[PDB]
């Protein structure tokens, strides 16, 4: 059918800032697209109709353009109600496929990642596992790599990713890595590294631990 | 440089060949000051209001400055719409409608009050009204509003959706009555079958007074009211007895005597009359807009005809400062047009034929205004 | 002002039913219609299906025999019915209104209810404390952590000292391994508050309905 | 999915409320149709011409929308060339025009069925000049047929600025021959505004009677002459008590004014109405043909409307030959057209003015 | 009065502020020309007794 | 809205009369009446006297044989004479207009014009540099100052390069002795603008129209 796509997919602004998102079609819709905003929780509200069209309850900040397949949005001045989901719904034949979607962020001092390493606790052990967990908090931007060694060795078994979304109040980021493997592979390494690459640091990070 | 000596001039023309075409071209002939005017016409349907408005948008991107030609009912107000929004003049022979604006010049003078004007010197009553489809709405509505206002009584007869038996029974209705007062107004291609018709009918003639309200009374095959009761009334702007008009006369009689025209004469009408008189009005015009010295700018590099939004050619309100100052003594007498774009300062004669007696009866104007003679 | 809510069960066993409910309010459901749309983590938004103000209810090409839909104009209540599920279900769903504004636009949407099918059984999560083992005061703020490991199903409310203690609370997304849920939390106080005063981890499971409190 | 073109009026709220309503109440399933909303003007031709070429530029399948009587033409030229459908709620037309489909049914020969029913031989008839003189006509070959005696005066040339001794002069002209009886045939604006000045002038006692000659005989105002004694009567098109359309009126008054414009009030124009009904008419010819399994499709690009020469797509035809096959039941009660696209087999009731209000007294139809 | 006066009914009724007079022209030419957001009330051809 | 404006000659010799212009605008003058009012520097306010709309007018019980009032409907002015001028008429006036709100209020008043009566002489100002002597960058900002003295009466317009100069422009009011003014004006400019960039101190003196151009 028709596939819709959006090449923007994190967009970073600041507060006043007019930022654009476009939008492509596989074919021309002749305009019968709208623009919808979806908040972190989930809610979704609607934010321009008929791609030239503000609707009843949305603000006169926000506006659209575009023609043929390209459409695009725009926000003369991003607040702090503005950081959502912007999603783009076509309507011109049945299945409505609607858009991919970007997230809007909010631009900061770019912050060196805080990493903590910790070991498995004695009861985890007393189990026959062992995690050890790696938290690298106050971070800007998202864009970082974490590596996992043992006794010098790199492994990447066992290695689980969590990304936690962007803080309303330092605008900073927090990422968790979590190694988990058996009593006998914890018992027969000793020191245990975690490096954390950032854009602010060519060289990675690394916090080790002895046993 | 302030004016190049071939300016393009649009042309609508329901005929391939026929009496206008020939004084269209004659009144072109006499083109001898600069600029020249070039006409690019279109023989086309006018009934349809697509080839209309196909024309107008060709001749508009082609890179007319003013458009003469004519329209029908079907054609009355698309034609205003379009020279409204793209401030281009059009100049029609036509008959005249109620509403329009200063860029349409109609040059066929008014005909209602005219009409009041004689129904007031004979002092009318009760009446029949025969109105042509096509052109029987702006002047009978006055001449109901003067029946409203001075207790008249008329029988307003349609002329398309009644058939022959319905002349039959309304016929049989007025032979009912001791006088019997008609006035039939509608075009004379169709008044000579619509009197062809009455022919057959009127072999008494006695209380049969006619009134066709028309401008060609003498263009009017009056040879069928030979011995007859014809109390027959009727209007005319151009008579062709006056010395300006018979100079014109004699000018387009030697331009016939000299190598050859187009279709032939004797039978002559007054929208070729109108026609030369609004082309010597657009001539008039261009020699104004020459000796104004205002340049005539143009940037139509394939212009289009519809566009969003509207596009307006400022430099043709000057146009209409100048199609509107025209002031001669034509064929059809005083040219002069008003500030709305019709004939003011005009003078219609009135001549009454009964028994081959070709009487004058007076003339009509717009400040004295009915005057006998 | 109008705010549509969406409901479901969360957990569903394998070729088997599965009820949402979608609940609007602000407005009125006579008058305009519905539509419920799946939502893949990852992946693009699909339009399930459609009903209308009159009646008439319309769904995808693909899936047209697994999807239908009801309504209870009194309640505001939105009923999608989906059969014949398989492991590839573990989506979001969506309900929004439907206007004519020179456009079939979606004006109010739901928040969406995340539905997991899945085999497996509930099982209550397993909590494990981490502390930064060298006592080397580097900063005034020291991190501890909870895990929570072997849980089942998605997902479960973890809080410190019954909320009380909110000050850089780091509380991160659970993964699934072998059919198992692993969530981490972690809480930033003061040098001299560790461990003077007591730090207690606090987490819920709704599947089980677990409470485990973890100093 | 089937797109077609729709053009407004600059003013035209609670049609295109209407419209609304009903593209989300017959939305099918085998299908969807798109509107391409125009609200452009509606007696400026250049404009509707921009219009037409817009949405035949987006190669549509048929165009919804009024027209004025200054643009009638234009719109009978433009939809017979091309052979492209043109469903109207407007007024009717004179003649066989094709590829024009209306809403609106005769006027005329109702008119004339309650006069010969009222046994009359003297009135005045006060019109407007704003959808064709048919009716005009039509009373004046009755009255030549039937030797009548009609005071025929258009009211449509006055201004609003100086609408207070022209109405006074006209309706003392009126008295000298004593006329008691006036049949009105104006739109939905000048109706109250004649109906205001022959109140404050003092005419609506009982002795005078007065005809609305609409369709929508209760869009006006009727409690200002209620109580005055003159019985007044007039033409409706949209009966109350049908199931259906009290329905209609159920789900209609409990919209919000905000959301639509001119939807909460207790009645409805006709026009919404017709909207309303060729809405499900429209419906109706698409599901036919998505039941006949016949294809039409194709893409945005039919072209310049100014083609020489403009080339004709003959499956159109068969689309008007749809719209023909079309007989259902709406607001307007039964819908069943004729091979030129008039309205056949319709009923419409006769409303008198009552103390307690307005009162049904019979209905008429073509047919008898 | 602009509604019963072209109806026909002829009317009576007494009047105790002559508007033909000096003083009272001053004063309405005095009075028309307030401001209806300072003075409410005062917009107006005449004035009640 | 209504404003007004006074105004007058500013400077006059004791002994002599003294005419006040006070031009109202935004309202009408022919039914409201009108009060003028004087204002010494650092003392009370007093009302000088008042005029009605119907030819009343009042003064203040202290000098009722010192003041006269005069209107113009056509022009909206009010002229005040004032003769018997003395050496402490050095002082502020303002006009206002009278309405009744349950109370006679002032509502809409003036600007003032400052009127200085003394019988000295008109003399041109001396303008003088003060820079801060040493070059030592203690700041990235360098403060430079003119010192006019000498100046009748008062006051002058001072700014720095005709108005372009306008980053932290401590002007210092004048100070009358001798009868002769003093007054000094100090700018902010960069540490590098200076000396580099031309700074001059332009003091127009409107009792004799002196321009006085210093860089
Ligand atoms: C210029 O174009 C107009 C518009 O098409 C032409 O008028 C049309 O003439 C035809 C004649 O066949 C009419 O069609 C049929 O007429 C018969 C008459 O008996 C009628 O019974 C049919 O129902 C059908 O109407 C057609 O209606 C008519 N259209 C209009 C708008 O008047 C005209 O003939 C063209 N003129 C030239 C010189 O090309
Ligand atoms: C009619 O147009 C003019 C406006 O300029 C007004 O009166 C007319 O003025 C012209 C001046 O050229 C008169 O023409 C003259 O006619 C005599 C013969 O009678 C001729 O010998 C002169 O050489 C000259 O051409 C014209 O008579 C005179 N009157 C009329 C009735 O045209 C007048 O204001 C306009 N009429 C109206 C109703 O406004
Ligand atoms: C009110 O309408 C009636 C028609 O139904 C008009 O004519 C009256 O008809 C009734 C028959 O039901 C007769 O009994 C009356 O005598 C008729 N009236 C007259 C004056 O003859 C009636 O004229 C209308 N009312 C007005 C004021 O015009
Ligand atoms: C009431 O209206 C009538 C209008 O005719 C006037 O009173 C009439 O005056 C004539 C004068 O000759 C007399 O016949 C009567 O006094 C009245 N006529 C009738 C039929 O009663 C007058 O303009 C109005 N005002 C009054 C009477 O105060
Ligand atoms: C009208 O025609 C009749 C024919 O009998 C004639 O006797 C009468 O004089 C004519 N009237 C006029 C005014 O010409
Ligand atoms: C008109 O419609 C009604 C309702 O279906 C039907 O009973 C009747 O036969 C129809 N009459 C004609 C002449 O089509």
């Amino acid at each position: 059918e028709i596939q819709m796509t959006q090449t923007t997919s994190s967009l970073s602004a600041s507060l006043g800032d007019r930022v654009t998102i476009s939008c492509r079609a596989s074919q021309d819709i002749s305009n019968y697209l709208s623009w919808y905003q979806q908040k972190p929780d989930g809610t979704v509200k609607l934010l321009i109709y008929y791609t030239s069209r503000l609707h009843s309850g949305v603000p006169s900040r926000f506006s659209g353009s575009g023609s043929g397949i390209d459409y695009s949005l725009t926000i003369n001045n991003l607040e702090q109600e503005d950081f959502a989901t912007y999603f783009c719904q076509q309507g011109n034949t049945l299945p409505l496929t609607f858009g991919a979607g970007t997230k809007l962020e909010l631009k900061r001092a770019d912050a060196a990642p805080t990493v903590s390493i910790f070991p498995p606790s004695s009861e985890q052990l007393t189990s026959g596992g062992a995690s050890v967990v790696c938290f690298l908090n106050n971070f800007y931007p998202k864009d970082i790599n974490v590596k996992w060694k043992i006794d010098g060795s790199e492994r990447q078994n066992g290695v689980l990713n969590s990304w936690t979304d962007q803080d309303s109040k330092d605008s900073t980021y927090s990422m968790s890595s979590t190694l988990t493997l058996t009593k006998d592979e914890y018992e027969r390494h000793n020191s245990y590294t975690c490096e954390a690459t950032h854009k602010t640091s060519t060289s990675p990070i690394v916090k080790s631990f002895n046993r | 440089a302030n004016f190049p000596n071939n300016i393009q001039i649009g042309g609508l023309f329901p005929n391939q060949q026929s009496q206008e075409h020939a004084a269209f071209r004659f009144a072109l002939s006499q083109l001898t000051e600069p600029p020249k005017l070039l006409p690019q016409i279109d023989i086309v349907n006018i009934s349809d209001s697509f080839e209309m408005t196909y024309r107008f948008c060709s001749q508009f991107s082609k890179g007319v400055y003013a458009i003469f030609g004519f329209y029908e009912r079907r054609t009355v107000n698309m034609l205003t719409s379009f020279c409204g929004a793209l401030h281009v003049c059009f100049i029609t022979p036509s008959f005249p409608v109620d509403t329009s604006n200063q860029f349409v010049l109609q040059l066929r003078p008014e005909l209602q009050e005219a009409l009041i004007s004689i129904i007031d010197h004979y002092k009318w009553q009760t009446f029949v009204y025969i109105y042509d489809a096509d052109r029987g709405l702006s002047v009978l509505q006055r001449v109901l509003d003067t029946a409203a206002e001075k207790n008249w009584q008329v029988t307003a007869v349609n002329i398309l959706t009644t058939t022959e038996e319905g002349y039959r029974m309304l016929f049989q209705d007025l032979e009912k009555k001791k006088e019997r007062l008609v006035v039939v107004d509608c075009e004379s291609e169709r008044l000579n079958a619509i009197l062809g018709q009455i022919v057959k009918l009127e072999k008494n003639g006695i209380g049969y007074h006619y009134i066709l309200a028309n401008l060609g009374f003498m263009d009017i095959d009056l040879n069928k009211f030979k011995e007859s009761g014809a109390n027959v009334t009727g209007f005319q702007l151009v008579n062709y007895t006056d010395t300006i008009p018979a100079r014109i006369m004699q000018q387009w009689r030697t331009s016939d005597s000299r190598d050859h025209t187009r279709v032939d004469w004797k039978r002559p009408k007054y929208t070729s009359a109108l026609t030369y008189d609004g082309v010597k009005v657009m001539a008039e015009a261009f020699q104004s807009l020459r000796r104004q010295r205002i340049d005539i700018s143009r940037r139509g590099n394939a212009g289009d005809c519809l566009a969003n939004p509207a596009v307006p050619w400022g430099q043709g309100i000057d146009i209409q400062r100048a199609l509107q100052q025209v002031r001669f003594e034509g064929l059809t007498g005083n040219v002069q047009f008003n500030e709305k774009g019709r004939r003011t300062n005009y003078t219609l004669h009135v001549i009454e034929m009964k028994h081959d007696g070709i009487r004058k009866i007076g003339y009509w104007n717009e400040d004295d205004k009915f005057v006998p003679a | 002002q109008a705010q549509l809510k969406e409901s479901g069960p969360g957990l569903v066993a394998p070729s088997q039913s599965l009820s949402i409910t979608c609940t609007v309010s602000g407005f009125s459901l006579t008058n305009y219609g519905v539509h419920w749309v799946r939502q893949p983590p990852g992946k693009g938004l699909e339009w399930l299906g459609v009903i209308w103000a009159g009646g008439s209810t319309n769904y995808n090409s693909a899936l047209m025999s697994r999807v239908s839909i009801s309504k209870d104009n009194s309640k505001s209540q939105v009923f999608l019915k989906m059969n014949s599920l398989q492991t590839d279900d573990t989506v979001m769903y969506y309900c929004a209104r439907e206007d004519y504004d020179y456009d079939w636009h979606f004006d109010v949407w739901g928040a969406g209810t995340t539905v997991t099918v899945s085999s497996a059984k509930t099982t209550p999560p397993s909590v494990y404390p981490l502390a930064p083992g060298s006592a080397a005061q580097t900063n005034s703020m020291v991190t501890l952590g909870c895990l929570v490991k072997g849980y089942f199903p998605e997902p479960v409310t973890v809080t410190w000292n019954s909320g009380s203690l909110s000050s850089g609370v780091h509380t991160f997304p659970a993964v699934l391994q072998s059919d198992l849920y692993t969530l981490s939390s972690s809480v930033t106080v003061p040098s001299s508050t560790w461990p003077s005063e007591t730090v207690t981890c606090n987490v819920a499971h709704p599947a089980s309905s677990t409470k485990v409190d973890k100093k | 999915s089937i797109q077609i073109g729709g053009l407004f009026p600059r003013g035209a709220d609670q049609e295109y409320s209407a419209f609304r309503v009903g593209m989300v109440q017959f939305s099918t399933s085998e299908f969807r149709l798109t509107p391409h909303i125009d609200n452009l003007e509606v007696a400026n031709s250049f404009a509707v011409t921009n219009a037409f070429c817009s949405q035949f530029s987006r190669g549509v399948y048929a165009i919804f929308g009024f027209y004025d009587k200054k643009s009638v033409n234009t719109i009978t030229s433009f939809c017979g060339t091309l052979h492209v459908s043109f469903i109207t709620p407007s007024f009717p037309t004179d003649g066989t025009h094709p590829f024009v489909i209306q809403m609106r049914p005769d006027l005329k020969g109702a008119l004339l069925s309650l006069i010969e029913y009222y046994q009359w031989d003297k009135f005045a008839y006060l019109y407007d000049s704003d959808r064709g003189l048919s009716t005009l006509q039509a009373v004046l070959d009755s009255a030549a047929e039937k030797k009548w005696q009609v005071t025929a005066i258009n009211v449509g040339n006055i201004n609003n600025d100086k609408k207070d001794e022209t109405y006074r002069s006209l309706f003392q002209d009126l008295e000298l021959k004593k006329e008691r009886r006036v049949i009105l045939d104006c739109e939905r604006d000048k109706v109250n505004d004649i109906v205001d000045q022959v109140i404050t002038i003092g005419k609506h006692v009982k002795g005078y009677h007065y005809i609305i000659a609409n369709l929508g005989f209760t869009d006006g105002d009727l409690l200002k002459i209620q109580f005055g004694g003159a019985n007044v009567s007039g033409f409706q098109i949209v009966d109350y008590d049908d199931s259906l359309v009290s329905k209609f009126i159920e789900r209609w008054s409990t919209l919000e004014e905000k959301e639509y414009p001119g939807a909460h009030t207790a009645t409805i124009k006709y026009t919404s109405a017709l909207t309303y009904d060729a809405v499900q008419v429209m419906t109706e010819a698409f599901r036919n043909l998505r039941k006949q399994r016949i294809e039409i499709s194709r893409r945005g690009n039919a072209g310049d409307c100014l083609a020489n020469p403009a080339v004709p797509w003959g499956q159109g035809v068969e689309i008007e030959r749809a719209l023909k096959q079309v007989q259902v039941e709406g607001l307007s009660g039964n819908i069943k057209f004729d091979q030129n696209g008039k309205r056949i087999n319709y009923t419409i009731n006769i409303m008198e003015l009552k103390t307690n209000g307005p009162r049904k007294i019979g209905y008429w139809s073509e047919v008898d």
